[PDB]
């Protein structure tokens, strides 16, 4: 280990971690708690972002002086993806889209943009790499996002060989697209907590044993997605083509893949956080 | 039915941040329980682990209003375990500048206070006059607020050639600016009823609430630290101590209104007997050498570098030492142990025992009279909650 | 300073004073900023002789405090009453 | 001594009395401070035009710091630490070696200026005019971290103020 | 070791005042869950009066236990008055600090600390 | 009363219907605490609508006692 | 002697001669009389006797101390009992100053003094908070300075200068929360003390 | 297209830093340089920014004094319920990192541990002007932004 | 007199008559205090020096000069305050022997 990048401290805001991790995609919903995690214990983030930086405003009270860096960066230009990872030994990549857009499709943001990142964190040395990809990936889904899904997984594990892949079940939490999509408005989900795939990610870092290897994050029960959509609304006191029919895919069951227990990370009921989540918007039986 | 009122108004406010919890019945206000130490920094114990000259600085911060009283509060209370004397140009020049600071205070108290009122107007007026002031404590001392400049021993350099006849201008129109001030307050019959008979306190009332200064002298008790017990050279000026009657937030405005002229009185006798002479105590164990001798005299550079990095060391002892602050009696209880550093530094804030008695004052008025009653005590949080 | 005449006048006039003569906009009554160097006096202890420290020792002058009493006639007050005081004579009612 | 601020009897005749009736119904006394405010309306505002006008300060301003040299470019500074110790916000951080020449001088000199307090202590505390405030007081920034000066900007401050600082301090050392 | 006591002569009156003070913290804790809105349930937060209740079960000085109930008192006047706010509440249960290694080689690992 | 005492008794979780004897001593046999005690007698305050002041509560040690206490 | 402060023999001999006056008339409770080379006079008392003396010097004619200017208190641990407490107060009549000082320990209460002189209770207040002295029988004796939920008393001698615990504001929970503090510079402590005697006139014997 | 997102950017961006009406957090002594900031020597009226602004009604936070623990959680819900676009200045060695109670018990080092910040002003307290100075570096801040251009290019 | 000046405090319309009641009904509790203790000793001597100055001067003026103890409804408040502290005096007893006394190295100074 580099004498700079040893662990000091107690695991605090002003501590180090020995962490350098390039977090793609930090602006979003998983970043925000990914970043938080990483500053709680004194790592060094680089966040490459799109967006203005009005936009990445939240993200700097999550680290130490100096410790939260910011730069900017193109998903089609190389250079910028180079200057990003080229001192980090951990690059996460979290960037996605629920939608396509003119200049982005579903394409670009889950194959062509992963798929450069890993080469070019490859070429500059990178020791480690953790990839989002999705528990409903496949090339024979209805949905557009979990074929592309499926392509660039497979597209990352070609790239850069020892990467860790982690495939969430949808994930709820205080700013997701799942409790809040159902409160705005057969199939048997398992929908995962943001804490614990945020706990399983900051995991597969400092385990050595993830490297290499392909996880799903899923939540202890299954729920049929009608008793979900009840219990949402009972907790609450009350889109595109491709998303009702990512909702409408019936969570993939993969008992050969490790999940959130070979990580340390006890899944967090839903029934525990969906009066945090909700409570805004003011038990469904499980499958055995 | 129970209340709490807003941190601070909706304008530019310095007083800092106030937790009021209230109860009433109907317009009426039954209870007041100020919550405090919204702005507590610990200055009492920071000041432990600095040097005597290192601790003087956090006066300047406590009634951030009256910056170099309190440092001549502190300087006074160093001086006396010190068993030293500052020389009399200095102690001239902390007087002038100690009544340029109760002008300081009382635009910014009485102001404010009619700010928060409604009356916006005599704010603007009077801290153009503020901030002319502000450039005399930077002209002395390279800053406008925090000047650092009254230290013990006297005062940290003297007073730059043209100074002294800038405030004389100053001074020459001052009155007038409080005659346009009392243009718009004394005799109007909002103001009238919006200050005279509230908040009334009785003399003895006030005296076993721990009260001072306008407090004070607001219910008829003649008494003034200035007078009664001298310090620096108070006891060479000629000036009237103003009494109120009738004990209520009227008189107290006038009382305030009174002082600042009282002062300008002061401020003339000190432009016109200012004396020539050293501005700090000839001991350089106490007060660090001139440049000039600190880079020539080998005697002169130790003690700059001992003064500078151990400081003086103070003998044994404890004093209570107080001074006629703009806001009151602003006191130190200093514990000296024998070393550079203080063992223990409690400071009397005036304005905590004004405020203990906001609950006491407020009984029987409405809401908007305790806005009123918090102007009349003219209370900063930082020396509050120190 | 620039004021017409008229509203010299008018101004005078709303205000019941004579606004001239003390306006509270600084001109070129002000001192130079730029002043000539100054020549500081010493201190008294600025002698070549007769000026040793140990009788000039404020702070060795110190003594530690007088025990009165330790656990180890006519009555008095801690000072004399203090003597009434006079009413202003430049003054004595606002 | 001492005088009454308001202990005054008003008069019981009846032409006093009548002028505060009149005073009450006619609000004569409002209408005076209608002409205070109307005589401002016509006065001179005394609002300047930052930033092509500033506000005017003395030489002895206390802004932002600097590191100073002697006129052959070497370093005042010779790493003696009395700022450091003076400090009151423990603002100050040095490091010092011999230099390759053999002189004393520091190899880090840090002020926070989150933490200090901008007393001028440490300029007072110089034996050699070395670590001075210079003039400059706009220099805010964007991030926290652009205001922990090391030694290298508080040099770079240094040559780009001497021009200013040295006139200044020409004006008041007389008076220290 | 004769002594002023506080409120309590001997220990059979403190654990009286103990009691009394468990009652109104245990009855309180519902209300706190309302009040503040806390994500936490009810059992949660009697299980917490109960830790801190317990950790200090091994004392056996009266004016001591005096203290502490008279500490505790002013505690549940913070709570019961909502001089407290949200934070404060849950600032018992320390959620964002990440679980400190309890046996030796977890400490051995991570640090020089014991 | 002595059914609706067990039915609280039962209620309580810390208490298993096995050992739960109308004779059984809070402390020795079910192995409760002072603090379980307490919980109980709070229990039965809301239960019966009437308060029982901590000086009556300490020697009620078993169902039985509560069953006695309560009918007077 | 432009330099040193002068003497005032006239008030020292009358603050000595009042301090044994005090003595004389409350023997119960007076330990100690002593009147600094500055004259200030501090009666040294029994704890027991705070009330008493105090009511004394209110309501006594020759005394007339109808002001509180200050009560606070000192901590020395060396002391078995740690805290002493000073009362600062006033007489306006005889235009004078007295200090009285009594002592206690972390378990033993001391009498609130809160029927002698209102302002008392603000003061108690801070001195409870900062210091952890209970006063008995004080109306609504409670923290007023330090944050709600805090533990310990930072005014103690051995209560460290930046605390145990830091606050920041927390995303994933949204709110500010409390950790264990660690600071990126540690505050440097000074050896300052000159290994040299300064003043004489106070050396304790061997 | 990109033309006509350019303009929009301006114009917005014009509206908004002409337009600036601050909530003053007046802490400690950093508020009374503020206070000198809003009379008339330098009049910051006269550069839309309102004196007198309701929180609700704020673009920008002024956080002028020590930020103390007990202080810290009203201060973030005050800046929580601020409608965006905010911004929040730091003012004073105090607000940006403790300062001279840099090491006590009970202060928050640095306000910026609590919301984030756009500016940060220097000194013990800043003059008047130097905060001035302050402001405006946020008014230039507020022109280089370039939301609608971004949103273009998503 | 119109006013005594002191907020709260009425004036007295027979300050000499209510003297003489206060300082009469002094001298009466301090018979209850043992004759050794020195609070009786010296309260008795200057209540009576007051209650003489009362006897002798029948202008309130020049009463008021006589005590010193500023206008004459503050005498009257503080003979008040002596006439409830010498009944409390009787139930605290500070006359007798010192309570307890300090640990050996309490009131040193420095340490
Ligand atoms: C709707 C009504 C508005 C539209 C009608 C426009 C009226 C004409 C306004 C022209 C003002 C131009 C003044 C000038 O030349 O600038 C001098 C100035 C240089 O002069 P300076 O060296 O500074 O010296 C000024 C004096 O020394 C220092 O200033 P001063 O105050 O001493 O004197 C300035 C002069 C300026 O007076 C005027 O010209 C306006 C008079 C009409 C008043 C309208 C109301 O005032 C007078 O001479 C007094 C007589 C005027 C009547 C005053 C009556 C007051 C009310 C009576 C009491 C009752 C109160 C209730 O040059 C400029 O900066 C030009 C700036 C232009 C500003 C805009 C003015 C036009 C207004 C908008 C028009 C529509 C668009
Ligand atoms: C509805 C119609 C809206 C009319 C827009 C008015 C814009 C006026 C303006 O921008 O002032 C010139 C401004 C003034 O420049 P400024 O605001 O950057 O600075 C002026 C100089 N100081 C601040 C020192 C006084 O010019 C611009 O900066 C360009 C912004 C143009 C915005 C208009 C978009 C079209
Ligand atoms: C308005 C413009 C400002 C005018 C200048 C102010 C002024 O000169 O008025 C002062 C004058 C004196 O009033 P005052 O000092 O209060 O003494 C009691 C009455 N002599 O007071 C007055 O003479 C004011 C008279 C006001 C007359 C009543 C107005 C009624 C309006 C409806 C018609
Ligand atoms: N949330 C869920 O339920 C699940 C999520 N995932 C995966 O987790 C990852 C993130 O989840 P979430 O954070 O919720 O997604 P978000 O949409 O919340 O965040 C998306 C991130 O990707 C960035 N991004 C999107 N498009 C582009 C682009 N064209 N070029 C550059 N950056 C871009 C965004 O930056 P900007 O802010 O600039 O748009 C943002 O930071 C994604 O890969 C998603 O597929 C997997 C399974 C379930
Ligand atoms: S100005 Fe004062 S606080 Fe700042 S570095 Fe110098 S000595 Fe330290
Ligand atoms: S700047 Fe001056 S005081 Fe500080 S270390 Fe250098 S020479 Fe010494
Ligand atoms: S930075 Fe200075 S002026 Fe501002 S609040 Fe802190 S001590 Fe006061």
């Amino acid at each position: 280990l580099h004498h700079a990048v040893i662990p000091h401290g107690k695991g605090g805001r002003s501590s180090v971690s020995g962490i350098v991790a390039t977090v793609f995609g930090a602006t979003g919903f998983l970043g925000r708690y990914v970043v938080n995690h990483l500053g709680r214990m004194g790592s060094q983030v680089i966040v490459p972002h799109r967006c203005e930086p009005y936009d990445t405003m939240h993200l700097r009270p999550m680290g130490d002086l100096g410790q939260i860096i910011f730069m900017d960066w193109n998903g089609r230009d190389k250079d910028s993806i180079r200057r990003a990872v080229e001192h980090s030994s951990v690059v996460i990549n979290l960037v996605g889209r629920e939608w396509e857009t003119q200049n982005f499709d579903f394409e670009d943001v889950f194959v062509k943009i992963p798929q450069a990142i890993a080469q070019v964190s490859k070429e500059a040395g990178v020791e480690k790499f953790i990839h989002i990809s999705h528990l409903n990936a496949d090339i024979k889904s209805s949905s557009k996002y979990l074929r592309s899904k499926a392509v660039g997984e497979k597209e990352v594990r070609e790239t850069f060989p020892e990467a860790t892949i982690i495939k969430p079940a949808e994930i709820f939490g205080r700013e997701d697209r799942f409790l809040n999509y159902f409160a705005n408005i057969k199939t048997v989900k398992q929908p995962v907590y943001i804490v614990d795939v945020t706990k399983g990610i900051i995991n597969a870092i400092k385990d050595p044993d993830a490297r290499g290897k392909t996880f799903a994050f899923v939540g202890p029960s299954r729920y049929l997605l009608f008793d979900l959509v009840q219990y949402v609304f009972a907790v609450a006191h009350r889109t595109t083509r491709d998303k009702v029919e990512r909702i409408h895919t019936t969570d993939k069951i993969l008992p050969h893949l490790p999940g959130l227990e070979d990580l340390g990370v006890e899944a967090t009921p839903l029934e525990l956080k969906a009066i945090e989540v909700l409570r805004r918007h003011r038990p469904a039986k499980t499958i055995p | 039915s129970n209340l709490t009122l807003n941190f601070g108004p909706q304008h530019p406010a310095a007083h800092g941040v106030l937790r009021l919890v209230m109860e009433l019945s109907g317009e009426m206000v039954r209870k007041c329980d100020p919550h405090i130490g919204l702005l507590h920094r610990g200055t009492e114990k920071l000041i432990e682990y600095k040097t005597y000259l290192q601790a003087l600085p956090y006066f300047d911060r406590l009634d951030y209003v009256s910056m170099m009283c309190n440092e001549q509060a502190y300087s006074l209370a160093v001086e006396k375990l010190l068993n030293i004397r500052p020389p009399p140009r200095a102690q001239w020049i902390r007087v002038l500048f100690g009544e340029i600071t109760r002008l300081l205070n009382h635009i910014m108290a009485v102001t404010t206070h009619a700010l928060d009122i409604g009356a916006m107007t005599p704010f603007f007026w009077m801290f153009e006059e503020r901030e002319k002031m502000f450039e005399f404590y930077e002209r002395v001392s390279g800053a406008r607020m925090h000047a650092a400049y009254v230290r013990p021993g006297g005062v940290h350099q003297d007073l730059p050639l043209g100074l002294m006849d800038d405030i004389y201008e100053f001074s020459k129109n001052f009155s007038l600016r409080i005659d346009e001030l009392e243009e718009m307050l004394t005799n109007n019959r909002i103001w009238r009823n919006r200050t005279v008979d509230i908040g009334i306190v009785t003399a003895e009332d006030a005296l076993n609430y721990g009260f001072s200064g306008v407090m004070l002298r607001g219910s008829g008790i003649q008494w003034d630290l200035r007078k009664t017990q001298p310090y620096d050279v108070y006891d060479q000026v000629e000036f009237d101590v103003p009494i109120g009657s009738r004990g209520d937030c009227y008189d107290r405005y006038l009382c305030r209104v009174e002082e600042m002229r009282q002062s300008i009185r002061i401020i003339s006798q000190c432009l016109n007997k200012m004396p020539p002479g050293e501005i700090k105590v000839d001991d350089a164990k106490v007060s660090p050498p001139k440049r000039a001798e600190m880079k020539t005299s080998m005697e002169s550079l130790i003690h700059h570098f001992k003064l500078y990095t151990e400081g003086y060391q103070v003998p044994p002892g404890a004093t209570y030492t107080a001074i006629e602050a703009p806001k009151g009696e602003f006191g130190v209880y200093l514990v000296s142990d024998g070393s550079s550093r203080p063992y223990r530094c409690k400071i009397k804030a005036p304005g905590f025992a004004h405020l203990a008695g906001l609950d006491k004052m407020s009984k029987g008025h409405m809401l908007a009279d305790v806005v009123a009653i918090i102007g009349t005590q003219d209370i900063v949080f930082g020396e509050v909650d120190r | 300073a620039s004021a017409t005449r008229f509203i010299q006048w008018l101004r005078n006039w709303a205000s019941g004073r004579d606004l001239q003569a003390k306006l509270q906009l600084r001109y070129q009554e002000i001192s130079k900023r730029t002043q000539p160097p100054p020549k500081l006096p010493v201190g008294p202890s600025h002698k070549l002789s007769n000026n040793y420290y140990c009788t000039r020792d404020g702070r060795r002058e110190a003594m530690p405090p007088s025990i009165v009493m330790s656990s180890q006639k006519k009555a008095v007050s801690p000072a004399p009453p203090i003597k009434r005081w006079e009413l202003s004579q430049d003054e004595p009612y606002l | 001594t001492y005088k009454y601020v308001n202990l005054r009897e008003p008069s019981m005749d009846m032409k006093s009395v009548t002028d505060r009736a009149a005073q009450t119904l006619l609000w004569t006394e409002l209408i005076r401070g209608l002409g205070m405010t109307l005589s401002y309306l016509f006065r001179e505002p005394a609002t300047i035009n930052y930033p092509f006008e500033k506000g005017p300060l003395s030489p002895r301003f206390r802004g932002e710091h600097a590191l100073r040299r002697y006129p052959s470019g070497e370093e005042r500074c010779i790493a003696c630490k009395l700022c450091e110790a003076v400090c009151p916000a423990q603002a100050i951080t040095i490091e010092a070696e011999p230099r390759a020449d053999g002189s004393r001088r520091t190899t880090r000199y840090d002020i926070d200026m989150t933490k200090c307090i901008y007393c001028g202590f440490c300029q007072e505390a110089c034996p050699v005019d070395a670590i001075v405030e210079g003039p400059n007081f706009e220099f805010s920034t964007e991030t926290h971290e652009e205001l922990l000066y090391n030694k290298e900007k508080l040099l770079n401050n240094g040559d780009k103020w001497e021009a200013e600082i040295a006139a200044n301090i020409q004006a008041d050392y007389l008076y220290r | 070791t004769s002594v002023k006591p506080i409120f309590s002569r001997d220990m059979n009156e403190a654990k009286r005042r103990v009691r009394e003070l468990y009652r109104a913290w245990y009855r309180e804790v519902p209300n706190t869950v309302h009040l503040f809105q806390l994500d936490i349930s009810v059992k949660q937060g009697r299980d917490k009066v109960r830790e801190m209740f317990k950790k200090n079960a091994h004392i056996t000085d009266p004016r001591v236990v005096d203290l502490l109930v008279i500490k505790g008192k002013m505690e549940l006047e913070e709570t019961i008055k909502v001089w407290k706010q949200r934070t404060h509440v849950m600032r018992f249960f320390h959620e964002t600090e990440a679980p400190r290694p309890k046996d030796f080689l977890s400490k051995f690992y991570v640090g020089h600390d014991p | 009363i002595k059914d609706r005492v067990l039915y609280v008794l039962k209620l309580y979780d810390k208490i298993d219907p096995e050992k739960l004897s109308v004779n059984s001593h809070f402390m020795k046999d079910l192995g409760l605490d002072s603090l379980d005690q307490v919980e109980i007698i709070m229990a039965m305050e809301d239960e019966f609508g009437f308060e029982i002041p901590d000086i009556d509560a300490e020697k009620l040690m078993c169902p039985q006692e509560i069953v006695d206490y309560i009918a007077d | 002697r432009p330099t040193v402060r002068p003497r005032n023999d006239v008030a020292h001999k009358q603050l000595s001669a009042f301090g044994e006056y005090v003595a004389e008339i409350l023997p119960k409770y007076v330990q100690q009389v002593q009147v600094s080379c500055f004259n200030e006079l501090e009666i040294c008392i029994h704890p027991d006797g705070v009330i008493p003396v105090l009511t004394f010097l209110r309501d006594h004619s020759n005394a007339q101390f109808k002001s509180l200017a200050d009560l606070t208190a000192v901590d020395i641990p060396t002391r078995q009992n740690r805290f002493e407490i000073v009362y600062n107060l006033l007489s306006l009549r005889f235009n004078s100053r007295i200090r009285v000082k009594t002592y206690t320990d972390e378990l033993t209460p001391i009498e609130s003094s809160v029927p002698v002189y209102k302002a008392a209770n603000w003061y108690e207040r801070e001195i409870w908070d900062m210091f952890g002295v209970f006063f008995a029988n004080h109306p609504d004796l409670r923290r007023i300075l330090t944050d709600y939920g805090f533990e310990g008393h930072p005014f103690r001698k051995d209560f460290p200068l930046s605390g145990y615990v830091e606050l920041r504001y927390d995303d994933e929970v949204k709110r500010v929360v409390a950790e264990p503090v660690e600071l990126a510079q540690e505050f440097r402590k000074f050896d300052l003390n000159s290994p040299w005697e300064a003043f004489p006139a106070y050396r304790q014997p061997p | 297209g990109e033309y006509v997102v350019a303009k929009l950017d301006d114009l917005i961006n014009w509206a908004r830093r002409s337009s600036l009406w601050p909530m003053t957090f007046g802490l400690a002594c950093c508020a009374v340089e503020m206070m000198h900031m809003a009379a008339p020597r330098y009049d910051m009226d006269r550069f839309g920014v309102v004196f007198r602004a309701s929180p609700r009604q704020s673009d920008v936070m002024i956080v002028a004094g020590t930020l103390t623990n007990k202080m810290a959680p009203a201060l973030r819900k005050v800046y929580d319920q601020m409608p965006e676009p905010r911004y929040v200045v730091s003012m004073g060695s105090c607000a940006n990192g403790g300062g001279y109670y840099h090491y006590s018990y009970s202060v928050v080092r640095g306000c910026d541990r609590i919301v984030p910040v756009d500016i940060y002003v220097p000194g013990c307290p800043p003059t008047a002007e130097a905060l001035l100075y302050g402001i405006l570096q946020l008014q230039k801040k507020i022109k280089r932004e370039k939301r609608l251009r971004i949103w273009y290019r998503r | 007199k119109k006013t005594t000046g002191l907020v709260g405090l009425a004036v007295c319309e027979t300050p000499h008559e209510r003297l003489k009641i206060l300082y009469t009904k002094i001298l009466d509790v301090l018979g209850h205090i043992p004759k050794n203790a020195a609070y009786r000793k010296y309260t008795e001597q200057i209540t009576n020096e007051k209650l003489s100055m009362v006897k002798a001067e029948p202008d309130v003026k020049k009463l008021e000069e006589r005590l010193q103890g500023g206008q004459i409804e503050e005498v009257i408040l503080q003979a008040e305050n002596e006439l409830s502290l010498a009944r409390k005096m009787i139930q605290w007893k500070p006359w007798e022997p010192l309570v307890e006394e300090p640990p050996a190295s309490q009131w040193k100074w420095p340490i």
